[PDB]
């Protein structure tokens, strides 16, 4: 999961 | 927005759509390319091809369960492009590049047409 | 194999599937979550959720155009997860995390359940 | 396009  | 994003989600979705195709699950159209038949999901075809997007947004054609392509289309070229739609991988070879490029122009798959043009230019 | 791969293909496919959903094109099921209704594509739901995969591979249920979820399921939680299926982005907030996690457990979306558990553990 |  990432900060888009 | 303040959303988080799962990097592998889109690839995982496409892998599962290809597993449904393998297993003939919820396929809803047959594409006929002369003597050959290919089963697929209309939504995947529309998401990948400008031609299928136009076909399945038409009020009459959206209801067809069989679509016959132009007799000039090569079944192997179509097969290679159908595999690309469901996997992101394109089996481009010296022996098939002309048929693949012609099929991608017909199906309106601009990124494929682009890589074929580049590979052809490199050989000239 | 000797294939080439288009990096953005899977993301571009998913973006187009979400555009079809927006425009209600070829949606083939309504998911009912108490008083709310959500239209979607069965194939996308199956590709993202172990529960929908089991439902639409069942010989009787595969033919239903309406699926009613358990009354304990929160419509907002379902909406957030449906948006995640079609975009890879999860709108996880302090005010919705418990409903989102409960819904993802029910729908069998293991990667979502995993990030919810991690965000909850960080607040404890 | 890349070599996967
Ligand atoms: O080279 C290409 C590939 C391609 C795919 C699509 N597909 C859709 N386009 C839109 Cl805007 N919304 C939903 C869709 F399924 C249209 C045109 C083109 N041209
Ligand atoms: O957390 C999850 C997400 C998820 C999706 C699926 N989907 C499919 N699985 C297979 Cl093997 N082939 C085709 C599919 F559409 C099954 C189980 C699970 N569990
Ligand atoms: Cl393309
Ligand atoms: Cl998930």
């Amino acid at each position: 999961w990432v900060i888009p | 927005d303040s959303c988080i994003q799962f990097t592998r989600h889109a690839s995982d979705v496409l892998l599962n759509l290809n597993r449904l195709r393998s297993r003939d699950i919820l396929t809803d159209v047959v594409i006929v390319v002369s003597r050959e038949q290919f089963r697929a999901h209309k939504t995947v075809l529309m998401a990948c091809s400008g031609l299928f997007y136009s076909i399945f947004t038409d009020q009459l054609k959206c209801n067809l369960s069989v679509i016959n392509l132009d007799p000039e289309i090569n079944p192997e070229g179509f097969c290679i492009l159908l595999d690309f739609m469901y996997t992101s991988r394109l089996n481009l070879r010296e022996g098939n590049i002309m048929a693949v490029m012609a099929t991608a122009m017909y199906l309106q798959m601009e990124h494929v047409v682009d890589t074929c043009r580049k590979f052809i230019k490199a050989s000239e």
